[PDB]
RNA sequence: AGCGAG
């Protein structure tokens, strides 16, 4: 309302200012009830999906791991600590030994990677490190203690019976009811975990090429002519309301070289397409990043490993294309 | 209380037969619409899953013959405000450019300024076409209801806190005494009068004879009329409904004059709580997170105390074996617990009874059954007989106590209408004087609720330099962020009203008191005052009245112009290093007393189709251990406690008596079995033609 | 207004045209 | 204390009555089980001491619906209180999200040996300090206690009893020989608790820089003495933390207190964390009472 | 460097965890020992059975679980995991 | 909201168990023949009560002797000595 | 969720539940296979150490 | 060293309110001593008060007597403001009989020997032509506040109406210390204890009784030696 | 009215001069009444002695450093200010601390005149350097409490004479804690716990006993007002 | 149905 309420609560609001004020307060009190309901339902779903994720072994010895960026190299040359590092790299186990300028090991595999470890890594001048995560856990039933990493509550390595799935579900779903609901709050997390096609279905490139962009009426065409030179694909009646994305500083410019995933239109990209285009690892990264972005936007900190547990539970099945000859539809 | 009944009337519920249901009701009907102004309160509304579906009719609102809600407005003609009050419905208001109540008038009927604030058809409050506005609000507070019109300094409270204060004024219990607030509004008296729980003389006359049970008044012409008070009657919610006269034996009383105040009324004006000397400091972590610490004076002088009357009903019926008798011959029970019971059964009036005592001695027939060999041997050894009649006596349910006000006995033999197949029906009224104790819920009128964490002795209570201990201590951490600064304002004004003031008009009136109404420049100590909802005591006027606060007994102002007093520590003895905001806050005792909230269980009734004992304090109820709690237990990794809970504490009907035996005999708690609910589920599935079988391996 | 009432003095600066219904 | 919860006498007697009947039969206050049940149902004066003997070190789980996370069920060692209300520790409030404006809560009683062991070890409230979600402490002081500690440890220049190095006419006349002398001066209207001074400290470990300068290698602080240019309030606060923790000497914002508790949990055992947290709560409440924060 | 642990928090759980592999192992260890001690106290006045204990001077009114834990603290027991 | 009024109440169950235990003990106090006669009179041993004639037949004694010893047994068990160990159960 | 659909399909498929998760074990009232209920902690064998038995 | 012991002096202002000046104290001792005296006075001064009343034509405090303008509960409240001083520990019974129109005050009550009503003008009830009020009150000695003893516990009939008893005869106690604080550091404290009692005992006697109790207690801290 | 419970005072000993007295069960609220009294009394009633001024030769205008010692003026002051001294004299008595030669100057190196005893004979006051000589004149009085340093009003009096804060009180730090015992069976009686730390001049228990005496005096004045008056007597 | 806590 552009009036506005031009008075303080010490000065005392006039009659009309108080009436105008009451609208938002009543709206918030109804929204809070509906939001607690939605968050409870989401927590129930998250608990039920990941019941069977509990620590079973101590170690897989799996080589597979996930890369975490830590600080970012400054253009002038310097390592500035990544802002969201406390929830990404801390309380994780190194999968591969760290190497500084092709030198000795600052910290080898199988370390809790606590605050002194991060300090040492930033001092050395190394940014990307491979840690062990539940996503790349070789054990079949549940996960293992080392790949899961440190228990946040206990502060040490997780036990061999911890129901990390329930803890992850509760940790993700408790800060809901404080997430003030493209979709950007609790609905966004709900449609991210449900893997639903988003409302703002912003298509992403399929093959590296040049974006032959047009200006249409009631639509656009983000065409792309590849560098594979193969069979350039075009995009459908991409609506005019959706504004173009800011690709790296320069917005998407007609005839511009894009990579395999660079989001072309503003908003979200449905996880299924990015999965089909970039394999399971990139969809994992996309899901964790989007959920953590939603939770950070309000000011809530959840460690990445819980969202990783849920994401792991989401990517465990395969569609059958060819039966072969074994009872597979 | 009278306010709760009054606001149950004037309540508009958007749900019921042929109306929106909470589930099917969307989110756009719960919001506030611009058309609600003057027709429905935007503040007073339930805070649960009913916000917006239930509201309260505004003070001046009226109902069109067609069912629409009209609101009054002053017809302003040619820029000239008038007195003609037209009642407009929402439609007609939209077509007219309606002004606002607090628009200064030049005393000629005309607006003394251009740019007069206004509303328009679309509900948009915006800039204004000066002159040629067709209507004006009748008065401020037109948009608030009766409950919200009794919150002083409402304009200084956020809508959430005002809403909670409005909803919490209706929960105040009737205290024994009741005191009219020092700081109130103009709605107190009218609310009490129109609530109907306060006696008003029908016609003028001279009080002929007044006593504690009736008032006989001689009218101006011969005839005389007797109003009969309602002494210590029980309300629907268990509170007291005492009425006492407030007129002498010779006073002349005019028609419509209050002559006997009701439960929550003082001299005819509503009084829901008590004025308490309050400090707004944090104190030793006992008033932590909206908790309240009260002096023991409030329990000694008995100022926060409520009479609660509870009715117990028992009816002797006609059964197959015969009929139930009400007499003092209860089987097998001794001559001690048959002591108070009258010659005819039911307990005597004025007999103190504690939980478990017998109120009505009833005895229903049992019919022949099979006494066990052990019990037959014991009866022979102790020489008794089965009596063939069981007991079904009425007893003071668990956790209750009190005197016995009166017994009401209905009987068929005396030809009193009773349901079919019942011979007698006796109701016993048990009254207890509840004193405020920790766990009880208190609140002011500004949504500043809280349970009582502690009740300090008066000696370890902060006391002003004069020596007066403070009665209550609220926390300063709850004011700034909940945005209900109004309470602080009230506090300051309360103190001023308690002390009295004199504006020093030696050389004219002070600039801050120029617009003060006459005769407010001087107020004697303990002077009741009113600050109407949206016109009231401006902050400058409050500052001024706080500066002049004529001294208590000697020349000593205990509260500086800032409103803060230098308090002495009750325990240490040293003064607190900095002044403390001290005043008089009018706080109510909400009807959420801990005596009705406490509950415990070790074993009791079990539900019919399933075990998992009945829920509810009314029964002997176990506390629900839901799925969220079970997930929390699973996350802890505590498998054994969860299995114990869900098997032997709740459902397993064989391991239950076994765990009781083990506990009583010192043995180990036994292994739990299959919960009964699982076998119930298996039978339900099978009866759905689903062959479910539990394969051994 | 009401014949016999406590004398509660008001800080009200605006006269009310309509008595409460 | 962080591992305790008040339990109303009536509620405890009803919850434990299977146990109290046994105990008051064994003590011979009752002849048999039915007589004992009768005494319990009439709450005879002698069945309260037996109750205190039964309830001893027998944990009870406390729950507040909704249980949005794991730390919404926590086991406490129950203590008997006078009337009808469960006395909750202030620190576990944020874990339960429980403020005292009518927030009822439920009490469950573990029975078997495994249940008692789980309640005592896994769920004990003093064992659950850090949030399982992010690891940040959940039992750290908040609201009144943070205000008290911030008021205590904040420094105000120009305060009474401050330190002035002026020479030519008199010495610095601001230095104190021990915290005992500092507190004695505080009792007199001389030294404020928030005044920069220099004091001789001999029981609190100095920070890393001054330790590495004056000691260097193996500074054994329990006996050695050093000069701390700080306020008295910071000394009093640093006396609450364990002996090994070096001097902080910082105004204690919420973030700083949370970081201190994080570091303490990471380095020290969780019992030390619980005791330090409890002492912090006590000091915070005391100095929140003394802070004089109020609204007008 | 603690101070006298009082009540249910005695002995400290950390210095018990030093005796086992995890909190769950400690839970089962103490629970089974407590069951053994209760069985001893019950089935001893009757024909002498086998389960032994306590190994530490019990308090005048002290529950079997606390005795079991005080035994664990003194490294007075042994256990084998499945 | 309806209570099963025919469920093992779990307190009368333990009460009955202890009643049977203490009754068995106090019976073991008196002479063996006395115990036998009262037992088989009320059918405590196996739940089948019989009259004087049956017990007389099984022990090969006339009905009247069983009646007499039964009277003596009741008189003994009624003594205050063996009643305070059995009251509070009736 | 969707109890009727789930049970219809399970009945048609002759699906056997191995009772291995946490919800199934909770439903049938037996120890959940997590935390203290797993097979390595549940059947810990506890006995006095030999020196303690000798002392006592 | 101070080299001077303390002394006390009374300043009788009213027959109830008086200033006790104690000087010279030690720097800092003023507030501590004054608060100790106040906490003893306000809580632990023995006195007497009505412990249970019985009206002839009443069965409990939730009824009304015919002819009185006040309820039974209102009568209880009016009697709560009664100040009486007794001289013997054992329970004493006094009577209050009035008939016909009139203002039933405390002065109507007839106190036996030893017990005395120090506010005869206090109002208890107002009667009319049809009213008769006959109530017997019980007074005993004690200290502090004791909740109304229940009827069943102590052998009693269905007529007794237990009343809460507030035995302490002290209204208001404050204290103001006047420190000297000279730069030569020969400072001292002077405590001015204002004490106001409710006409049952002069402030002097209340202060003396507080002295008795506190001396007894601190004697224990002395006997350790 | 004859209190029904007898208070009992016991003590635990932690170090040479440091103790934890416990008084229980006090009536429902007598913990604080006398806990604060005993704190403020134990710390300022017990007659003690302390150095009230010092004179360091060569320190007359600049009070920064002394030639012939490592420690500066402040550290000599602080070390001296923590010197436990018992003076049975009446008026101020001066003392002389003279040491020339490389080595550490301890309290035992002072010459106590008759009437004064130094119960800390092994503390470090200073360390001489460069064949220096330390010739300090102390002034010991006796008082009660932490009298802050008195400024030398007279200019010519002794420009060298450094007024030093005087910890006359023999007790150094006392802290009381009133816990509540027996909520139900006793109606929440309270026990008070006094943690006492005192310098070597006097043992904590004797400090407490002298406290008890001096408190008896004041409340005995109160009693003297009316000797025969009802009072809750421990019996 | 009204109502409380979140
Ligand atoms: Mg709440
Ligand atoms: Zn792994």
């Amino acid at each position: 309302i552009p009036r506005p309420v031009k008075s303080s609560f010490r000065e005392g609001l006039t009659v009309l200012e108080y009436f105008i004020n009451t609208h938002g307060a009543r709206k918030g009190l109804a929204d809070t009830a509906l939001r607690t309901a939605d968050s409870g339902y989401l927590t129930r779903r998250l608990v039920d999906v990941s019941q069977d994720v509990i620590v079973r072994e101590h170690d897989c010895q799996t080589e597979r791991g996930i890369v975490v960026e830590l600080a970012e190299r400054a253009p002038d040359g310097t390592l500035i600590r990544d802002p969201y590092i406390e929830t990404s790299a801390y309380a994780r186990t190194l999968g591969t030994d760290a190497v500084d300028e092709a030198g000795n090991v600052i910290v080898e595999r199988g370390q809790d990677l606590g605050d002194p470890e991060i300090d040492a890594l930033l001092a050395a001048g190394i940014t990307q490190v491979k840690v062990r995560s539940v996503l790349t856990c070789a054990t079949s039933t549940g996960v293992c203690a080392t790949c899961y990493g440190r228990s946040m509550a206990t502060g040490k390595l997780v036990d061999i019976g911890e129901a990390v799935g329930i803890v992850a579900a509760q940790s993700i779903g408790e800060p809901g009811t404080q997430l003030t609901m493209i979709t950007g709050g609790l609905p966004r997390v709900q449609e991210l975990f449900e893997a639903r096609v988003p409302r703002g279905k912003a298509p992403i490139a399929d093959v590296t090429g040049r974006v032959r962009l047009e200006d249409g009426e009631r639509f656009y065409k983000i065409t792309i002519v590849p560098d594979d030179g193969g069979e350039e694909v075009v995009y459908d009646k991409i609506s005019k309301r959706q504004r173009l994305r800011v690709f790296k500083e320069r917005v998407l410019s007609d005839g511009d070289h894009v990579e395999v995933g660079q989001q072309l239109m503003e908003g979200s990209a449905d996880p299924h397409e990015v999965l089909r285009v970039q394999g399971p690892r990139e969809v994992q990264i996309h899901l964790v990043r989007e959920v953590q972005e939603v939770y950070r936007a309000q000011g809530v900190s959840i460690h990445d490993k819980h969202i990783e547990v849920i994401v792991r539970q989401m990517l465990r099945r395969v569609t059958i294309i060819d039966s072969g000859s074994t009872e597979f539809l | 209380n009278p306010l709760s009944g009054l606001t149950h009337k004037r309540r508009l519920s958007a749900l019921g037969p042929g109306g929106l249901s909470r589930e099917r009701a969307g989110l756009e009907v719960r919001d506030v619409h611009p058309s609600h102004y003057g027709r429905m309160c935007p503040i007073e509304t339930p805070e649960g899953p009913n916000i917006g579906l239930i509201g309260s009719l505004s003070v001046y609102a009226r109902v069109n013959p067609f069912g629409f809600i009209e609101t009054p407005y002053r017809k302003v003609v040619d820029g000239v405000v008038s007195d003609e009050i037209v009642y407009l419905t929402a439609d007609e208001e939209d077509r007219h450019v309606v002004a606002q109540a607090n628009s200064p008038i030049d005393a000629d009927g005309r607006f003394v300024e251009p740019r007069v604030l206004v509303r328009r058809k679309a509900g948009e409050v915006e800039y204004v076409p000066s002159s040629e506005v067709d209507y004006m609000d009748v008065s401020p507070r037109q948009m608030v209801s009766v409950a919200t019109a009794m919150i002083p300094f409402l304009e200084h409270d956020d809508a959430n806190r005002a809403l909670m204060g409005a909803n919490m004024q209706r929960q105040a219990v009737p205290l024994v005494r009741s005191e009219a607030p020092l700081v109130g509004t103009g709605m107190e008296l009218r609310a009490a009068i129109d609530a109907g729980d306060v006696v008003v003389a029908e016609e003028s006359g001279v009080i002929e004879e007044v006593s504690a049970d009736y008032i006989t008044v001689m009218h101006d012409n011969g005839t005389r009329r007797t109003y009969r008070m309602r002494k210590f009657a029980r309300s629907n919610h268990g509170t007291c409904a005492n009425q006492c006269p407030i007129v002498d034996a010779g006073d002349r009383v005019e028609a419509g004059q209050v002559i006997a105040d009701g439960p929550c009324t003082d001299d005819g004006e509503m009084a829901l709580g008590k004025n308490l000397l309050v400090a707004i400091m944090p104190w030793e972590g006992h008033n932590y997170e909206d908790a309240i610490i009260l002096s023991n004076r409030l329990v000694e002088e008995d100022v926060l105390t409520s009479i609660h009357i509870e009715e117990h009903e028992i009816d002797a019926r006609d059964t197959k074996l015969g009929a139930e008798e009400i007499t003092r011959d209860i089987p097998n029970i001794s001559d001690e617990v048959l002591a108070d019971l009258d010659e005819r059964g039911i307990v005597r009036i004025g007999a103190e009874v504690r939980d478990g005592d017998i109120l009505v001695g009833k005895v229903t027939p049992k019919g022949e059954t099979e006494l066990t060999p052990e019990e037959r041997l014991l009866r022979a050894i102790f020489g008794e007989k089965a009596r063939e009649v069981r007991d079904t006596s009425l007893k003071v349910p668990h956790g209750e106590s009190g005197k016995v006000i009166g017994i009401r006995v209905f009987s068929r033999e005396d030809e009193d209408e009773l349901p079919a197949g019942v011979n007698e029906l006796v109701r016993v009224y048990v009254a207890q004087k509840r004193k405020i104790s920790d766990g009880d819920k208190l609140a002011g009128r500004h949504g500043n609720k809280g349970v009582i964490g502690k009740i300090l002795p008066v000696e370890d209570m902060p006391f002003l330099a004069d020596g007066t201990p403070v009665d209550i201590i609220l926390n300063t951490h709850g004011v700034p962020r909940r945005m209900n600064i109004g309470q602080i304002l009230e506090t300051h004004l309360g103190w001023c009203a308690h002390s009295g003031w004199k504006v020093d008009a030696a050389k004219g009136v002070p600039d801050w008191a120029a617009r003060l109404p006459d005769e407010l420049l001087e107020a004697q100590p303990n002077a009741i005052v009113s600050t109407p909802v949206f016109d009231g005591a401006q902050e400058a006027e409050l500052q001024g009245l706080l500066s002049c606060t004529l001294p208590n007994r000697d020349g000593d102002v205990l509260v500086d112009a800032d409103g803060k007093a230098m308090l002495f520590d009750g325990r240490s003895g040293e003064p607190f290093p900095y002044p403390v905001t001290v005043g008089y806050m009018y706080i109510m005792k909400l009807h959420h007393l801990v005596d009705d909230k406490i509950h415990a269980r070790s074993t009791g009734p079990y539900s019919m189709i399933t075990q998992q004992p009945l829920g509810g304090k009314a029964q002997f109820g176990g506390q629900r251990f839901g799925e969220m709690e079970c997930w929390a237990m699973q996350a802890y990794g505590a498998a054994y406690t969860l299995q114990e809970l869900l098997t032997i504490k709740s459902d397993d009907t064989v391991g239950r008596v076994k765990v009781y035996e083990a506990i009583v005999k010192g043995e180990n708690i036994p292994e739990p079995g299959i919960p009964e609910s699982f076998k119930v589920l298996l039978k339900e599935l099978q009866s759905l033609c689903l062959n479910v079988e539990v394969l051994s391996s | 207004s009401v014949p016999g009432a406590p004398n509660r003095v008001s800080f009200a600066k605006l006269r009310e045209p309509l008595e409460v219904p | 204390k962080l591992h305790q919860c008040g339990l109303p006498k009536l509620m405890a007697l009803e919850l434990f009555k299977p146990f109290v009947m046994k105990r008051l039969v064994d003590l011979n206050h009752a002849q048999n089980i039915k007589s004992a049940k009768r005494m319990v149902e009439r709450q005879r004066p002698q069945v309260w001491d037996v109750l205190e003997e039964v309830i001893a070190e027998h944990p009870v789980l406390l729950n507040r619906a909704p249980t949005l996370h794991r730390l919404g069920i926590q086991a406490f060692e129950p203590m008997l209180v006078e009337g009808k209300a469960i006395q909750l520790h202030p620190l576990v409030c944020e874990a339960f999200n429980a403020d005292f404006d009518g927030d009822q809560m439920a009490v469950h009683l573990p029975l078997s040996a495994e249940a008692q062991a789980e309640a005592r070890i896994l769920m004990l409230s003093s064992n659950n300090i850090l949030s399982p979600a992010s690891g940040r402490p959940l039992a750290m002081p908040r609201l009144d206690m943070v205000t008290g500690l911030y008021y205590l440890t904040t420094e105000v220049p120009g305060d009474t009893g401050e330190y002035q190095p002026a020479s030519g006419d008199h010495p610095e006349t601001g230095v104190y020989s021990s915290p005992a002398e500092a507190i004695m001066a505080a009792d007199r209207g001389v030294l404020s608790v928030r005044a920069k001074i220099k004091v001789r400290l001999t029981q609190l470990r100095p920070p890393v820089e001054i330790e590495a300068e004056l000691f260097g290698h193996s500074g054994w602080q329990p006996g050695d003495a050093w000069m701390a240019e700080t306020t008295l309030g910071r000394v009093m606060f640093n006396e609450l933390l364990p002996l090994g923790y070096p001097f902080v000497n910082k105004q204690m914002h919420k973030k700083v207190q949370a970081a201190i508790i994080n570091d303490l949990a990471e380095r020290y055992p969780m019992i030390v964390v619980a005791q330090t947290v409890d002492k912090l709560k006590d000091a915070g409440f005391y100095w929140a009472t003394r802070s004089g924060v109020t609204v007008s | 460097g603690y101070d006298t642990p009082l009540g249910i928090t005695n002995p400290p759980i950390d210095e018990l965890l030093d005796r086992v592999s995890s909190k769950y192992a400690l839970v089962i260890y103490a629970a089974k020992r407590a069951r053994q001690i209760n069985d001893y106290y019950n089935q001893l006045g009757e024909g002498i059975l086998e389960y032994v204990g306590p190994l530490v001077e019990p308090g005048l009114q002290e529950k079997p679980l606390s005795i079991a834990l005080r035994e664990i603290h003194a490294d007075l027991l042994e256990h084998t995991e499945g | 909201f309806i209570e099963d009024s025919e469920a093992v109440v779990a307190v009368d169950a333990v009460s009955f168990t202890l009643l049977q235990d203490q009754l068995q003990s106090v019976l073991d106090t008196l002479s063996e023949r006395e115990a036998g006669v009262v037992r088989l009179r009320f059918g405590l041993t196996d739940g089948q009560p019989r009259t004087l004639d049956e017990i007389g037949q099984v022990y090969g004694v006339t009905r009247e002797r069983i009646r007499q010893i039964e009277s003596k047994t009741m008189s003994k068990l009624r003594h205050p000595s063996r009643s305070q160990v059995l009251r509070d159960y009736l | 969720q969707e109890t009727t659909r789930v049970l219809t399909d399970a009945a048609i498929n002759c699906r056997s539940d191995k009772l291995n998760g946490l919800k199934e074990n909770v439903i049938i009232g037996k120890l959940i296979p997590a935390g203290t209920g797993i097979n390595r902690y549940r059947n810990i064998a506890v006995q006095p150490t030999e020196e303690a038995r000798a002392a006592a | 060293l101070i080299s001077q012991r303390p002394t006390l002096s009374e300043d009788v202002l009213t027959d109830n309110r008086s200033q006790f000046v104690i000087e010279p104290l030690e720097p800092g001792f003023g507030y501590t001593l004054g608060n100790s005296l106040r906490r003893t006075l306000l809580s632990s001064i023995p006195g007497a008060a009505v412990t249970s009343i019985r009206i002839d034509g009443v069965l409990h405090e939730f009824t009304t007597v015919p002819g009185v303008k006040e309820d039974v509960t209102e009568i209880i409240l009016n009697l709560k403001s009664l100040v009486v001083s007794s001289e013997e520990d054992e329970p004493v019974t006094m009577y209050l009989r009035k008939q016909g129109p009139g203002e039933v005050t405390a002065g109507d009550i007839v106190p036996p020997a030893g017990v005395t009503v120090h506010n005869p003008g206090m109002h208890i009830a107002t009667l009319n032509d049809k009213g008769k009020l006959e109530v017997e009150l019980v007074v005993e000695r004690g200290r502090g506040y004791v909740p109304a003893v229940q009827n069943r516990a102590s052998g009693a009939e269905i007529g007794r109406i237990p009343v809460d008893s507030i035995y302490s005869p002290v209204l208001k106690v404050t204290y103001k210390v006047d420190a000297t604080r000279v730069e030569q550091r020969t400072d001292f404290d002077k405590l001015i204890l204002d004490v106001e009692t409710k006409n049952s005992i002069s402030p002097r006697d209340a202060l003396a009784s507080a002295g008795k109790t506190l001396v007894e207690l601190f004697g224990l801290a002395r006997e350790l030696n």
